[PDB]
């Protein structure tokens, strides 16, 4: 049950609390649901590489009170 | 007139990343050695002494430096992708290589309606800056954001620079107040940076690298143009549109 902190550009920050086995998919989603933010509209980023909903805390080696880059996407 | 790469499979995000790289004074001054920075600055350069032929030579060495992205960034090849994403992951493929665009900053904030205050000091190669204050200026460089403890918009949270490296780079979401790239221009601790070029973020899905040359001209190096570039007399990108501003510092 890992404590991570969802980190915007903004400087904005949401702590979670996550079982290390569970897809980051309703990290992502309550994330976008807090902020008013779309799914198709942000990115999820930890240790510089993209997270999916399918992978988890343990598949992504994450610790407690590790740390969650979103981004606005912008991709071309 | 310089060259550059062709578009294709969608690789603008990288080719945009490969024109800055081989235009910057201090990396080729640090490559000129089995490293693929190298290996990407011998090849570009073979290249521009010299049209398939020149191709070939800038597909190859971008194959293997998207190849060596590919685990990290999680893309295949086709994908749409990011600079943001993509240039930092590039530069820790090599820590010497790395090192020169390692800066130490603090972020300082002071909520206006309750007392949360914090200053956090990080070490970046690429930071991304949103809704920023009408007066940004790299010696203040503030924006606008919520305090995390009672939810208050349009706070102001501003980078301390610390310890700049001699590259400097930065991430607009929306662009710069303004496109005049002198006025960006600054000194910090006797050094002077100016910014050398710029990655253009266009029609929200195309990215188009700008090159500051000798002359005070500038040199467009849009992948669609076809091996070579275009020269203009004077910066053109709309102020929206500065995707990655790249200051060097000036010797
Ligand atoms: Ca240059
Ligand atoms: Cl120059
Ligand atoms: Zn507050």
């Amino acid at each position: 049950h890992i404590n991570l902190k969802v980190a915007g550009q903004d400087g904005s920050v949401v702590q979670f609390k996550i079982k290390r086995h569970t897809p980051l998919s309703k990290l992502m989603k309550a994330y976008c649901e807090r902020q008013g933010l779309s799914m198709r509209q942000i990115r999820f980023r930890f240790d510089g590489q993209p997270i999916n909903e399918t992978d988890t805390p343990a598949q992504l080696e994450m610790e407690d009170e590790d740390t969650i880059d979103v981004f606005q996407q912008q991709t071309g | 007139l310089c060259v550059q790469w062709k578009n294709a499979y969608a690789l603008c995000w990288l080719d945009c990343i490969l024109s800055a790289l081989v235009h910057s004074e201090e990396l080729k001054n640090t490559v000129t050695e089995e490293s693929i920075f190298w290996r990407l600055l011998t090849k570009y350069n073979q290249a521009n002494t010299l049209f398939a032929e020149i191709e070939t030579c800038l597909n190859e060495v971008r194959d293997e430096i998207f190849i060596s992205l590919q685990p990290q960034l999680r893309c295949t090849l086709g994908d749409m992708e990011s600079p943001v994403f993509a240039f930092p992951l590039l530069l820790k493929l090599e820590t010497h290589i790395e090192k020169l665009f390692l800066y130490s900053f603090s972020w300082d904030f002071e909520c206006s309606q309750c007392g949360h205050q914090y200053q956090n000091r990080h070490m970046k190669s690429l930071v991304t800056f949103t809704n920023v204050i009408p007066e940004w200026h790299p010696l203040n460089a503030a924006h606008f954001g919520p305090c995390n403890n009672c939810n208050s918009k349009s706070q102001i949270r501003k980078m301390v620079l610390e310890k700049v490296s001699p590259i400097f780079m930065l991430h607009f979401v929306e662009g710069l107040p303004q496109n005049d790239l002198q006025h960006y221009a600054f000194h910090f601790e006797g050094c002077l940076y100016q910014i050398t070029s710029v990655i253009q973020y266009r029609a929200n899905n195309h990215f188009i690298t700008w090159i500051l040359d000798a002359d005070g001209s500038w040199l467009e190096c849009d992948d669609l143009k076809g091996p070579c570039s275009e020269r203009h007399k004077k910066f053109e990108v709309p102020a929206s549109e500065i995707h990655i501003v790249i200051w060097e510092r000036k010797i």
